[PDB]
RNA sequence: AUAACCGCUGAAAGCAUCUAAGCGGGAAGCCCGCCCCAAGAUGAGGCCUCCCACGGCGUCAAGCCGGUAAGGACCCGGGAA
RNA sequence: CACCUCGAUGUCGGCUCGUCGCAUCCUGGGGCUGAAGAAGGUCCCAAGGGUUGGGCUGUUCGCCCAUUAAAGCGGCACGCGAGCUGGGUUCAGAACGUCGUGAGACAGUUCGGUCUCUAUCCGCCACGGGCGCAGGAGGCUUGAGGGGGGCUCUUCCUAGUA
């Protein structure tokens, strides 16, 4: 008795509101539907998961001071060459790419883990790209 | 924001008031837009130029009489103007009055493999005393064992001219619409015969 | 003791809208929204209005007096809440007025000049007196302390932009 | 947009307080602005214009072979490249 | 102290090339002053850029001349010898003082004294070849993201006014 694996499936699509979700904590669940943890033949080496798309995302909300305080860094190569951002800034300049962030992070290191990533489709604002079923979750 | 294709002629001086006013003249013939860029159909505003007529048909078949002025379809058609909306086809150099101020870009002549001093003006060795074939060299590159390497923008020998070079703020002294020419005073980058492009300044626009 | 986070406002000329986290004045001179803490409910009764708070931490305590205060100066204010005086002390020193704008000679190699803005109004009832007339008292506490701050008053001699009131100084000098 | 700082309005604390809720000023510094590179940005972008949807086997998931088409190369005369 | 390195981690100083830190020398912004003005003092913010040329000594440093907005202090194997130097130190010659009966010896001095064409990898400057960018082509261009750059003085008007 080998322990079953599946056989190519069926992509399944997901749509998320964020408006007023928090960050990190919409960011887990994401995660976990890009991996698709939560389908009971859920495979390591595979990645059946489900595409995530996410709207209303220069809406996420957070806690404390980090709309201030929280800083993304970005090295260049170069001397001096790390940069400093702000959250509100990324906010104003790019929105959502935070949200992208936090879950590319939350996603696993690797040749995979860098594909379920592209699974993840990121927009401002409300609508996007209507081709699929995205079914609503909340 | 105004601007017009040329050629590098070459230089001269023109004594205007008493001073000699040293003059680099491009001629920047009349130039027959062959496209316009719009937010509609391409997100931000220009305008294509296109120069020098010639060529009978080199121009095979990928072309324009789409926009049709390009009616003895011209050899270079570099282009954009960036936010430059003209009054009807065809700019000439009525575009530009004397004492406007305009900036310039062409391509600096080449140097090809130049060492660091003339690339970066760099200081090179003694040449005498101690000595040993290092006169021209570059010296030191990096510390030691920290960081252990090279930082990532190091001034170096390496190709050095043959590139983009804007010099700014020019002065126009004159324009000569009879043979389309026009009158700046100095720096404009390259050679003799090679493409200018010339824009309005940024010291206000 | 006895703090005044809940005494009793005012009627008469105006109206006084409780919306969740703002309330809405509109009185005779004309109208301000002020926002308010989203918590800390503020009850309107018959010719006054009241604000309570949920807890007795010092956190809704702080936002109780405040809040009190923030809405009567929107009362005050729709009825006669302009003053801000600010005379004008020494030599060369004169203001003068022009259209909306208010043009003053403080001692500069310039005269400087100060438009209003939104919803004040400026007075110069003699060249060395100033008035700035509001609605909103921030406001004009504000555009009052900027006017002042071209040439504030100096320690050494009466010569600046005073506030009316406002004592004078001597350290003395040399 | 901020630093130190200067202020407004303003409680907790009847007073007072630039601060605890707010707001305004405020640096050769920060983010843009200027100049240059830049879609291997595998997140490979867009616009204009071209050529065209053959013939056979693979009766099919990609293809394959032969000429082809728009176009390129090659070779040659050269170049402030 | 004796932990990696004695089947080798070249040692001072210079030169070249920098890059970083800020406990800031200058420039910018500030508070206090026992701040009249000008000019200082002290402390706060600020690392963007700047931060001279000589005499002496191997010198670092220091002293000095002449200037300056200023003539900053540190780190990077007391940065940097498969980059250069080789004056110092630090082999073998020779001398002085001194020590030793002596051979010899001295963070004492003196003069002299071999610094190794060929870069595999990483890194860095340049420049191409390949494939990809799921129809192929010729033009044109958006700019995510990078990099460059970022100094300062005198005089004059305001006004010999405050
Ligand atoms: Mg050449
Ligand atoms: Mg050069
Ligand atoms: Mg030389
Ligand atoms: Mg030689
Ligand atoms: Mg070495
Ligand atoms: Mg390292
Ligand atoms: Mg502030
Ligand atoms: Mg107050
Ligand atoms: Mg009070
Ligand atoms: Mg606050
Ligand atoms: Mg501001
Ligand atoms: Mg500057
Ligand atoms: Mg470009
Ligand atoms: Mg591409
Ligand atoms: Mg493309
Ligand atoms: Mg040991
Ligand atoms: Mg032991
Ligand atoms: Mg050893
Ligand atoms: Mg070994
Ligand atoms: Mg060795
Ligand atoms: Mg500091
Ligand atoms: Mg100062
Ligand atoms: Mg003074
Ligand atoms: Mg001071
Ligand atoms: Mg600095
Ligand atoms: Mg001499
Ligand atoms: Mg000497
Ligand atoms: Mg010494
Ligand atoms: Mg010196
Ligand atoms: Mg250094
Ligand atoms: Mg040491
Ligand atoms: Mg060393
Ligand atoms: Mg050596
Ligand atoms: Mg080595
Ligand atoms: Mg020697
Ligand atoms: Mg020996
Ligand atoms: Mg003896
Ligand atoms: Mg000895
Ligand atoms: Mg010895
Ligand atoms: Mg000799
Ligand atoms: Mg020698
Ligand atoms: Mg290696
Ligand atoms: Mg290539
Ligand atoms: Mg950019
Ligand atoms: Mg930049
Ligand atoms: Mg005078």
């Amino acid at each position: 008795m080998k322990t079953y694996v599946p056989k190519q499936v069926e992509p399944r699509w997901v749509l998320i509101d964020a408006e007023g979700k928090t960050l990190g904590r919409l960011a887990t669940k994401i995660a976990t539907l890009l991996r698709g943890k939560h389908r009971p033949d859920w495979t390591p080496n595979v990645a059946m998961g489900d595409f995530v798309v996410v709207v209303n995302a220069d809406k996420i909300r957070v806690t404390g001071k980090k709309l201030e305080q929280k800083i993304y860094t970005r090295y260049s190569g170069y001397p001096g060459g790390l940069k400093k951002i702000p959250l509100e800034k990324m906010l104003a300049t790019h929105p959502e790419r935070v949200l992208e962030h936090a879950v590319k992070g939350m996603l696993p290191k690797g040749p995979l883990g860098r594909r379920l990533f592209k699974r993840l489709k990121v927009y401002a604002g409300p609508d996007h790209p209507h081709q699929a079923q995205r079914p609503e979750k909340l | 924001m105004k601007g017009i294709l040329g050629v590098k002629v070459g230089m001269t001086r023109i004594f205007r008031d008493d001073r000699a006013v040293p003059v680099t003249v491009i001629l920047a013939g009349p130039c027959p837009v062959v496209q316009r860029r719009t937010p509609e159909k391409d997100g931000y505003t220009a305008v294509q130029l296109g120069f020098l007529p010639q060529n009978p048909k080199r121009v095979n078949r990928p072309l324009k009489g789409h926009f049709a002025k390009a009616g003895v379809e011209p050899v270079r058609i570099l282009r954009e103007i960036r936010d430059f909306n003209p009054e009807g086809d065809t700019v000439t150099v009525e575009i530009f009055k004397p004492g406007e101020r305009v900036d310039v870009t062409g391509t600096s002549k080449g140097r090809g493999f130049a060492g660091v001093m003339k690339r970066w003006n760099f200081a090179g060795g003694p040449d005498s005393h101690g000595a040993h074939k290092i006169h021209r060299h570059p010296g030191s590159i990096g510390n030691r064992k920290t960081p252990g390497r090279v930082y990532k923008g190091k001034k170096m020998a390496g190709h050095y001219g043959a590139e983009r070079v804007t010099v700014m703020n020019l002065e126009v002294v004159d324009v000569i619409p009879e043979e389309n020419l026009l009158l700046v005073k100095g720096a404009v980058p390259g050679p003799n015969g090679g493409l200018v492009i010339v824009r309005e300044t940024k010291k206000a626009a | 003791s006895r703090i005044g986070r809940l005494p009793i406002p005012v009627p008469k000329g105006v109206s006084v809208e409780v919306a969740p986290g703002r309330v809405k004045v509109k009185g005779p001179k004309g109208e301000l929204e002020v926002p308010v803490s989203p918590e800390m409910r503020v009850v309107v009764e018959e010719g006054v209005v009241r604000v309570e708070r949920p807890s007795d931490e010092r956190r809704h305590k702080s936002l109780h007096g405040l809040t009190r205060t923030l809405i009567a100066n929107a009362v005050k204010g729709v009825s006669e809440g302009y003053s801000k005086e600010l005379l004008i002390k020494g030599i060369g020193y004169r203001a003068r007025l022009v259209g909306r704008a208010l043009e003053l000679t403080v001692g500069f190699s310039h005269p400087v000049v100060v438009e209003p803005p939104e919803g004040i109004t400026f007075e110069v009832p003699e060249p060395t007196r100033v008035r700035v007339s509001g609605i909103d008292k921030q406001k004009v506490g504000q555009v009052a302390a900027n006017i002042r701050a071209i040439r504030k008053p100096s320690a050494y001699h009466e010569k600046g932009i005073y506030y009316a009131g406002e004592p004078v100084r001597l350290k003395p000098g040399k």
